[PDB]
């Protein structure tokens, strides 16, 4: 219902501010196993709501909303146990994850007025703005999942994290959640060259300061693997210097 | 007829020319 | 294609000097740069296609040649003309007329090397509304208005084809034939007087491109320009 | 002020090395490149003397050449792209007509042997785009429209029309009312009075959205920019 | 009644502008698409992301709309003029082709139609759907081409049904040209600096 700039907004900027929050009392004022199974339950429930949820929409705002969803499950999944790498990655995670939600956002925003509310309406994105349709491709996978991208990466460090720190159980339900989800993507990714019912030629074109926004980030989600070792210090100084 | 004639812009573009001085004279200071 | 480099970077340098000028003018204080205004350059390459027009050769200021065309002495391009060479050459001889309304075009690009060329050999008048894509036109020809030549067609020879007429793929007009209609058809011979009168016409078109010429390079009328400047 | 002066001077400056820049850059090109030049295109002009008589309420579209001794009277319009070349014979186009863009009228055998051929256009005539005309006398209201070409000393005549591809030939005399087409001309119809009607007022409507489009693209730069800047702002 | 105002030019000094405004109509093309110089877009033409309207060519929507689709070509001479009072307009589809003279009144060709040469659309008339046209067709008004056929002949014809080797080739030459036409586009770089002649001309002359 929200206009696209607010439901933007409302997604990527209280969300990390109710994390940090939500991290500083966890830290301080918790209990041996309240807050960590109040969480390790609406971590799978939300993994599982994403999946079975966004494999069946046909809005292209709702699709986001139950994206997000899903990736605020991996995000409380990686929140389950409280060690050193564990906040790491879950801190790690919440970054990729704003990153990928602001390109996501600047596409669906790039793509509004003659498209009021649909999700046929890639109209041969492939065939009518090739570089476009690419780059929705390259942020929906790193949404979802695939060889080397930022939100691959990023899911592979969480469960890294989550194996090594006595919790075997929240792996099996992640990765068919993230093989689901990458199923249908790829099944959609690869129904944008069989054949195209309606077509919306736009006047949209993304001005220069979305068409900057997006190149800078979405060159950033391919090639975050080169070079992830800046990333991995400044969480763990942070996250070190939390409490200790 | 040898000079511009709008006021506004003038004022700008003295702010203009004293911005890219001052970045160049920062950057001296590096 | 280090000549292409260098075209394209000439196109970077130029490009950057537009838009420092642009900037100058609007620190000056003129936005004079912005009055629209037709560019049609009569004559325009693509790369290195450039047409040739020799020296004594009228060109309509009007028309439009551009790609790889050349045109030889003693002709005329009379007002709308569409010369194309993009593809395939357009070669253009001594002594001709392509009247105003008239396109010698070339076969937007199939995709084997079908692109035929497009000779029109000296002595040869293409009158009004001619569309001419592909074909073979030889010495003392008459090609008579409303005509269409479809490409694969040579006509030759002391030969025409009479008006409102178009002749399809793979056809030949040798020495005294007329054709016409859809699809042109063959109707009867010609008379020598005829044949002498074509090479009357190629000559009286000459020089009625001389004088228009002539005329065209008369100064530019300043008056009217400070009238339209006025108002 | 005295700082408008400097900066002045200044915008001068650096015009003049945006001025170097571009001739730098055609240097690093050449040869190919053919730059751009002035209009240099007549939209009226004279031959021997002949100028053009050209009536004051007319539209010429100023790409339409007018070339010869052309006589065009009133309530009339040359569309875009047209060619009115009669630089050999005379040109009279009665007044009310419209030659509908992207058309030419040329005449050929000026007085040899005796026998001469001039070209009329009566009133209110409508020929259409890709007209060729070539000698001819078409009588006051007639149609002729869309790719019609008559080739010789052909008189149509008093409401007659010539339709989509008509190629007539070698002085045909068209019956007073019918219609005809064909490659070559042949008569189909007979024209009903309603039709008549409809080239009448097709000549009168046509004049009116002739007149604006003279009142449109008979503006100056200024005017110009400021119809721009108000269609945006009211668009806003 | 022949009286020439004196005040009429007869050397305009800058052509006949590209687009032509007809009293807040402003007729728009899309930064895709290739019009020639010295085409005239006057009044409700819309050239959509990916057309090219080829030179010596004129589009003048007065009396209605005239929209060319993704990435259609006008050839050369061609003519569209909207046809009287009514809606009838000129629609072009996604891919359509049409000829070096074309002469359209009022149509609509729906996607992937080929128009041969000297072809003529009467008064409002169809081509749906893979029909292909062939030199010198005329469509007489209030006429209907169906899907996958060949015409010909004034007035048009049936000839045969197209093989889809055909109609699969229509988008391949339409694509071809739109190549051909981004050949030209990269070529004719903005802003034209003709204003430097223009000044100088006023310079040496007066002010
Ligand atoms: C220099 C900053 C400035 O204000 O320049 C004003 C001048 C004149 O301002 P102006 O009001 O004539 O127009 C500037 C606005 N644009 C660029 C959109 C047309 O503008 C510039 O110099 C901008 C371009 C150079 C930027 C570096
Ligand atoms: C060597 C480099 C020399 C650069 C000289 C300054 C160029 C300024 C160009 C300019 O005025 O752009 C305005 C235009 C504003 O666009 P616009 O849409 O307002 O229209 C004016 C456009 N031109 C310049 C073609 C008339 O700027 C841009 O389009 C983007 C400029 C990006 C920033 C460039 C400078 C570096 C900072
Ligand atoms: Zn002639």
């Amino acid at each position: 219902g929200s206009p696209t700039p607010v439901t933007a907004f409302l997604s990527i900027a209280p969300k990390i501010s109710i994390f940090a929050n939500i991290s500083r009392v966890s830290i301080y004022g918790s209990y041996g196993a309240t807050l960590q199974q109040i969480f390790c339950f609406c971590s799978i429930a939300s993994m599982i709501l994403g999946a079975l949820a966004a494999m069946a929409q046909t809005k292209v705002k709702r699709l986001l909303a139950y994206s997000s969803i899903g990736h605020v499950g991996y995000i409380c999944t990686g929140f389950s146990c409280g060690t050193i790498e564990g906040i790491q990655s879950l801190l790690i995670g919440i970054f990729i994850y704003a990153l990928m939600t602001i390109d996501a956002f600047a596409i669906v925003l790039a793509l509004r007025q003659t498209r009021v509310k649909y999700i046929a309406d890639l109209g041969a994105l492939a065939k009518t703005n090739p570089i476009l349709a690419i780059t929705f491709s390259i942020t929906m996978f790193s949404y979802v999942g695939i060889p080397p991208l930022a939100g691959f990466c990023s899911k592979f460090y969480l469960f890294f994290a989550a194996l090594g720190c006595g919790a075997y159980f929240l792996a099996p339900v992640g990765v068919v959640t993230s093989v689901i989800g990458c199923f249908y993507y790829i099944r959609l990714a690869k129904r944008m060259f069989f054949d195209t019912p309606r077509t919306w030629i736009l006047y949209e074109p993304m001005d220069r300061d979305k068409s900057l926004l997006l190149a800078m980030t979405s060159s950033f989600i391919t090639l975050f693997f080169p070079y992830p070792s800046p990333l991995f210090s400044v969480t763990h100084q942070m996250a070190l210097s939390l409490y200790l | 007829e040898r000079v511009s004639t709008d006021k506004h812009r003038n004022y700008a573009v003295v702010a203009g020319t004293i911005t890219i001085l001052g970045a160049l004279g920062w950057y001296l200071k590096g | 294609t280090l000549g292409r480099a260098f075209y394209a970077v000439g196109f970077w340098i130029r490009e950057t000097g537009q838009a420092i000028d642009r900037l100058g003018s609007r620190l000056q204080g003129n936005y004079l740069f912005q009055e629209q205004l037709s560019r049609h350059r009569p004559l325009m390459n693509l790369f290195d296609k450039y047409p040739s027009v020799h020296k004594d050769a009228f060109v309509a200021p009007s028309a439009s040649l551009l790609g790889d065309v050349h045109v030889g002495p003693a002709s005329s391009i009379w007002y709308g003309c569409v010369l194309r060479g993009d593809v395939n050459g357009i070669v253009i001889g001594s002594g001709t007329n392509i009247q105003d309304n008239s396109l010698v075009h070339v076969a937007k690009s199939n995709l084997t090397g079908k692109v035929l060329p497009t000779i029109i050999g000296d002595n040869v008048t293409v009158g009004h509304s001619a569309v001419l894509q592909g074909c073979t036109v030889e010495d003392e020809a008459f090609i008579g208005m409303g005509a269409t030549l479809l490409d694969g067609v040579y006509v030759e020879k002391h030969a025409m084809v009479a008006a409102g007429a178009l002749v399809r793929q793979n056809t030949r007009i040798p020495y005294g034939e007329v054709w016409g209609g859809n699809p042109a058809k063959f109707l009867r011979k010609l008379t020598e007087d005829e044949m002498a009168f074509f090479s009357q016409s190629a000559l009286n078109y000459s020089n009625l491109a001389q004088a228009h010429a002539a005329e065209n390079a008369k100064e530019l009328e300043e008056t009217e320009f400070v009238k339209v400047l006025h108002k | 002020g005295t700082l408008g002066r400097a900066i002045y001077s200044v915008g001068f400056w650096i015009r003049e090395t945006g001025q170097a820049i571009d001739r730098l850059g055609s240097r690093l090109q050449g040869g190919y490149f053919f730059q751009e030049q002035l209009s240099r295109h007549r939209t009226l002009m004279n031959i021997f003397d002949k100028a053009p008589v050209v009536d004051k309420d007319v539209f010429v579209a100023p790409s339409a050449s007018v070339i010869g001794d052309v006589q065009v009277g009133r309530g009339s319009s040359i569309w875009y792209g047209c060619v009115l070349r009669g630089d050999v014979n005379s040109i009279r186009v009665g007044s009310g007509t419209n030659i509908q863009d992207n058309s030419l009228v040329h005449v050929a055998k000026s007085n040899l042997s005796g026998k001469v051929l001039p070209t009329v256009i009566g009133d209110n005539v409508t020929v259409g785009h890709s007209a060729v005309l070539h000698g001819c006398t078409v009588e006051d209201e007639a149609f002729v429209g869309m790719g019609a070409v008559l080739l010789d000393g052909v008189v149509v005549e008093k409401n007659a029309m010539v339709a989509a591809g008509a190629l007539v030939r070698q002085n045909t005399r068209i019956p007073s009312g019918e219609v005809w087409a064909g490659n070559p001309a042949k008569f189909l119809r007979k024209l009903s009075n309603e039709e008549i009607t409809f080239i009448s007022q097709s000549a009168i409507n046509y004049t009116n959205l002739a007149q604006v489009h003279a009142a449109e693209n008979s503006k100056s730069y200024d005017e110009i920019e400021f119809e721009k800047v108000l269609r945006k702002k009211y668009a806003r | 009644s022949i009286t020439p105002s004196p005040d009429r030019v007869k050397w305009d000094y800058r052509g006949q502008r590209k687009i032509i405004p007809l009293g807040q109509w402003l007729p728009k093309v899309a930064v895709d698409a290739y019009v020639a110089p010295n085409v005239v877009l006057a009044g409700q033409v819309t050239v959509w992301d990916g057309a090219s309207v080829w030179p010596g060519c004129v589009l003048r929507g007065d009396l209605n709309k005239i929209s060319i689709g993704f990435c259609s070509n006008v050839q050369e001479r061609s003519v569209l003029h909207a046809a009287w009072t009514s809606p009838a307009d000129t629609s072009i589809e996604r891919y359509v082709t049409i000829g070096a003279y074309s002469l359209l009144r009022s149509c609509t060709i729906e996607p992937e139609c080929i128009i041969g040469q000297h072809s003529i659309l009467m008064e409002g008339s169809l081509v749906e759907t893979q029909s292909i046209l062939e030199a010198g067709s005329v469509v007489p008004p209030g006429r209907r081409i169906p899907s996958g056929e060949l015409w010909a002949g004034n007035p048009a014809r049936f000839v045969r049904t197209l093989t889809h080797e055909e109609i699969l080739e229509i988008p391949k030459l339409a694509v071809a040209i739109n190549d051909l036409s981004r050949d030209h586009y990269s070529e004719f770089l903005p802003y034209s600096t003709v204003y430097l002649e223009v000044e100088k001309f006023k310079k040496s002359l007066g002010i």
